[PDB]
């Protein structure tokens, strides 16, 4: 690694004092700019350990007034590590200033350019951070060719969605719904979960704004949900957290689903309700592991789920079923998930059909408001009892 | 400590009072788990290498709800796991070189009330059964 | 979404801050400031949970330090929580036996760690074998 920033960081933390550490970086400062200005072409390594210094002389909180320039030249290095520290450096000191912002908007053109994938998420990602609309304006364009292009690596695929969605939500005007949209669904489809993680978070923010293009991907997500939840171990291997397999990915294709009204092709309906009711018998499932990770990461998923059973307010059977669990949850030892019920079963109290079994529970919850010690968790209850 | 040399082979037996008993001496003889603090996957090590090495089946240690000292259901289990005092746990993570997933570090993550545990030997347990006596309802 | 990532020791020092939001630097130190109120006041009788007029916080703590993610209402509470402890042990694998300190030291590597974890306020990769796997990757490359 850079042992002289390793040094420097040391230094600081040796300082007893606040203003030794001023007076230990304010050397550091005139160091450095001694060395820009300096009559020596700096080599590569200097260049990036110079400008990393710089970075964490701003993290501390103090501000820097030089170094954007030589930031952009470690951009255009062919190493790796000097362009990681360059792009590092733009991303945490942005400049309104036009002329860098043409020298920047050119190195990262270069390296979407190149085929190099770490370059390529290099220069995705800064444009995901910096997120400007000068920004937008260069690359809003091109960024959905490189995601919906098949020979697009999956990393480069996987920032290329979320990147695409951060122009999207900083400048909505420049992405146009077009023919990109239907690659991007079936993106939905891929081999890869990472991908899929990514690519329905952008569709979920599409959809809220113009679902009628996207409802293709209520049929996919259904089937995908439903395969993940019934997935063996050795299947996903790789994406199986704690006994749970990817509970992060179902929890967004669950949250997806609830842009939408049910489906509308019954075979799918149907699909989607043996789905959910599946979600809810593993609840009640003895626990493969003792460990809380396994529950945060199964409950989280289930939560899930009742809510958008609770959104679609659409089958009998499992919104009594929903309210049953949340009133078991009542109950619970963990803080955490009382709290959760709590809110829940509030909204549910608002479903016509429901409403008599969330009354159910009017003793349970009062009793809860003579036992509680968590200030939240009462509002959540007192909160419950004006919703019945 | 034993956690060190904990850190299906044999048939299965029940566990029973002397079997508990004996257990909870067979720990502290071969050193260990005093003053030790609790996290999930320690004891679950630790029940593990019981159930492999002696056959218990892991679902014999069991301990009252919090908050504090928690007791354990199995009769002639000798160890209780009791909360660390807050200063005490502070004291312990000071420094900026303690391990992030260390067992003190974790603040009782694993415990649902969130309380810092030790495990604590009470050479009474043997002859009074408190978990009954404080939860009839366990039993 | 994330509205901003935030890694904070019990002290107040700043060992990670990600913004997915646009803040100008009065409001950010205000809310680093406010977010340090809540968390270091807030015991372990209380939820991991700390509401917002407009936003939530999503914390953990571990050894020193607070793990704090902020998002909106609506998003999912136990979900991010366990995002925190997946990121930690990525961490926790990635420097080998991570401490506060590797995260001082290596400050300029952490950003990437987050990168490939969460992007754009949003969840991006969030298998520990594809995230370390491209993490080592890149400490080959110059």
């Amino acid at each position: 690694g850079m042992r002289g920033l390793a040094v420097f960081i040391s230094d600081i933390r040796n300082c007893k004092s606040k203003e030794a550490e001023i007076k230990r970086i304010n050397k550091e400062l005139a160091n450095i700019r001694s060395k820009f200005k300096g009559d020596k072409a700096l080599d590569g390594y200097s260049k990036k350990k110079y400008v990393c210094k710089l970075l964490f002389i701003f993290l501390l909180g103090h501000d820097i007034d030089f170094g954007h320039m030589e930031a952009v030249n470690l951009l255009s290095s062919n190493r790796y590590t000097e362009k990681q520290i360059g792009y590092l450096f733009i991303s945490v000191l942005v400049n309104s200033n036009s002329e860098l912002i043409r020298l920047i908007n050119n190195a990262i053109k270069n390296d979407l350019a190149s085929r190099n994938p770490t370059f390529m998420g290099l220069a995705l990602h800064c444009i995901a951070n910096v997120g400007s609309r000068e920004m937008a304006e260069a690359f809003a364009g091109e960024i959905p060719k490189i995601l919906v292009a098949g020979d697009t690596m999956d990393s480069v695929k996987q920032s290329a969605a979320l990147c695409l969605l951060r122009l999207y939500r900083t400048s909505p005007d420049l992405v146009p719904m077009g023919d990109w949209t239907s690659r991007v669904v079936h993106l939905l489809n891929d081999q890869h979960l990472g991908v899929v993680t990514a690519a329905t978070s952008l569709i979920t923010t599409l959809a809220q704004k113009n679902p009628e293009e996207f409802k293709t991907s209520v049929s996919l997500a259904v089937s995908r949900l439903s395969r993940i939840v019934t997935s063996a171990s050795t299947d996903l291997q790789d994406y199986t957290y704690y006994f749970v397999p990817a509970p992060w990915l179902s929890v967004k294709l669950l949250r997806l689903l609830q842009c939408y009204p049910p489906p509308e092709d019954p075979a799918v309906r149907g699909r989607l309700t043996e789905c959910l009711e599946t979600i809810l018998n593993k609840a009640q499932e003895p626990p493969k592991s003792k460990k809380v990770q396994h529950s945060n990461a199964k409950n989280a998923v289930l939560f899930e789920a009742i809510s958008l059973i609770i959104h679609h307010d659409s089958e009998p059977n499992l919104l009594v079923r929903a309210c049953n669990q949340l009133g078991q949850f009542l109950q619970h030892r963990e803080t955490n998930l009382r709290y959760l019920a709590l809110e829940s079963m509030c909204t549910l109290a608002s479903s016509e059909f429901s409403h008599e079994a969330v009354k159910t529970h009017i003793e349970t919850v009062i009793n809860a408001l003579k036992t509680e010690r968590d200030v939240s968790v009462r509002q959540r209850a007192v909160d419950l009892l004006y919703a019945m | 400590x034993x956690x060190x040399x904990x850190x299906p082979q044999v048939p299965l037996r029940p566990m029973t009072y002397k079997a508990a008993v004996d257990l909870s001496h067979f720990l502290k003889e071969k050193g260990g788990l005093e003053g030790l603090i609790h996290s999930q996957r320690r004891q679950d090590i630790l029940d593990l290498w019981i159930y492999h090495t002696q056959g218990y089946f892991p679902d014999w240690q069991n301990y009252t709800p919090g908050p504090g000292v928690r007791y354990p259901l199995t009769f002639g289990w000798c160890y209780k796991l009791v909360p660390v005092e807050p200063d005490k746990v502070e004291e312990a993570n000071k420094g900026e070189n303690t391990s992030l997933l260390h067992p003190v570090s974790l603040h009782g993550m694993d415990d649902p009330e969130r309380e810092v545990l030790e495990w604590r030997f009470d050479s009474r347990l043997a002859f009074h059964h408190v978990a009954r006596e404080l939860h009839p309802e366990y039993f | 979404m994330i509205r901003f990532i935030l890694i904070q020791n019990r002290a107040g020092k700043t060992r990670l801050a990600k913004w997915y939001m646009q803040f100008d630097d009065d409001e950010k130190q205000k809310l680093i400031e406010e977010v340090h109120a809540v968390v270091t006041v807030r015991d372990a009788k209380h939820t991991n949970f700390v509401e917002f007029r407009n936003f939530k916080i999503i914390y953990r703590r571990y050894a020193g330090l607070y793990f704090c993610i902020c998002v909106d209402v609506n998003d999912n509470n136990l979900a991010y929580l366990e995002a925190i402890h997946n990121f930690v042990e990525v961490l926790n694998e990635y420097f080998h036996n991570v401490c506060e300190l590797d995260l001082v030291f290596n400050f300029y590597k952490v950003y990437t760690v987050v990168d490939e974890m969460f992007l754009a306020g949003e969840i991006r990769e969030t298998s520990q074998t594809k995230v370390l796997k491209q993490l080592l990757m890149l400490q080959s490359l110059e």
